[PDB]
């Protein structure tokens, strides 16, 4: 019921950098006004 | 709004369980079933006036 | 995906650029911790076409 | 200067009406040293 | 008193052959054939399958 699609491009992917993106919370602990 | 969600798994066949996320419009659906995915999966309708 | 739980953290910010992943600091907040308990090795994106 | 036990969090001190503001889910606050310095009453939602 | 029958209670399966130990709180219902030797399995219970 699903189709097959092939690309028509002729180049690999590019590359960027994550400057300071991607910081999450490593634990569920509530911390306030601290440096961990 | 072309990005709808992701697929997560190992073999992406019926012989292994997988995870699926589809935000469609109202509500998001997250299922862990045994999906037999297509080689090129995408969501269905866009609109019809 | 650690110890059976699938954890998602997200953020949503308004920008207006063309072809740039904008620099700056980003802190993502927890969305969900789902107890799905599956070995996960590969993934793929769902497009609405 | 009583012994207290609010949500399984025990202690011993003087309870007093507080002016601190908690997030809607927060149940207790912490000092610079890891000591509970404010707790939310789960029956009146009051922070003290 | 509830899980034993006079003829036998042959529900309650269990796994015996896995290529690696499970991780904490991980579930597995893979029901594939597990080659035990080095010959291919071809999905058929045989010598080392
Ligand atoms: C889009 O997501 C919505 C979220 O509500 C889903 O709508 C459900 O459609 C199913 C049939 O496929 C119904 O049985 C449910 O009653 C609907 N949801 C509710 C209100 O509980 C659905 O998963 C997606 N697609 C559709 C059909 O809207
Ligand atoms: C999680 O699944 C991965 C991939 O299926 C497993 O890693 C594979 O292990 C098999 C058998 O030991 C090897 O033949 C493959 O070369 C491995 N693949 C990779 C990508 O390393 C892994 O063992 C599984 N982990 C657990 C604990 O279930
Ligand atoms: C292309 O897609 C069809 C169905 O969408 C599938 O039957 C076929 O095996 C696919 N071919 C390849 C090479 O992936
Ligand atoms: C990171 O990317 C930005 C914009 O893409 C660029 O200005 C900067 O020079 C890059 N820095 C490094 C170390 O790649
Ligand atoms: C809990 O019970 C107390 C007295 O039994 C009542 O005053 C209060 O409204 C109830 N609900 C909440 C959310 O505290």
């Amino acid at each position: 019921q699903c189709v097959n699609l092939t690309t028509r491009t002729q180049l690999p992917p590019a590359y960027t950098n994550s400057s300071t993106r991607g910081v999450y919370y490593p634990d569920k602990v509530f911390r306030s006004s601290v440096l961990h | 709004n072309i990005i709808r969600g992701w697929i997560f798994g190992t073999t992406l066949d019926s012989k292994t369980q997988s995870l699926l996320i589809v935000n469609n419009a109202t509500n998001v659906v997250i299922k862990v079933c045994e999906f037999q995915f297509c080689n090129d999966p995408f969501l269905g309708v866009y609109y019809h006036k | 995906n650690i110890d059976g739980y699938f954890k998602i953290y997200s953020k949503h910010t308004p920008i207006n650029l063309v072809r740039d992943l904008p620099p700056g600091f980003s802190a993502l907040e927890p969305l969900v911790d789902l107890p799905i308990g599956i070995n996960i090795t590969r993934f793929q994106t769902l497009l609405a076409l | 200067c009583v012994n207290f036990n609010f949500n399984g969090l025990t202690g011993t001190g003087v309870l007093t009406e507080s002016n601190k503001k908690f997030l809607p889910f927060q149940q207790f606050g912490r000092d610079i040293a890891d000591t509970t310095d404010a707790v939310r009453d789960p029956q009146t939602l009051e922070i003290l | 008193h509830i899980d034993a029958k006079e003829g036998g209670n042959f529900n309650y399966l269990y796994r015996l052959f896995r290529k690696a130990n499970l991780k904490p709180f991980e579930r597995d219902i893979s029901t594939e054939i597990y080659q035990a030797g080095s010959k291919p399995c071809n999905g058929q219970t045989g010598l080392n399958c």
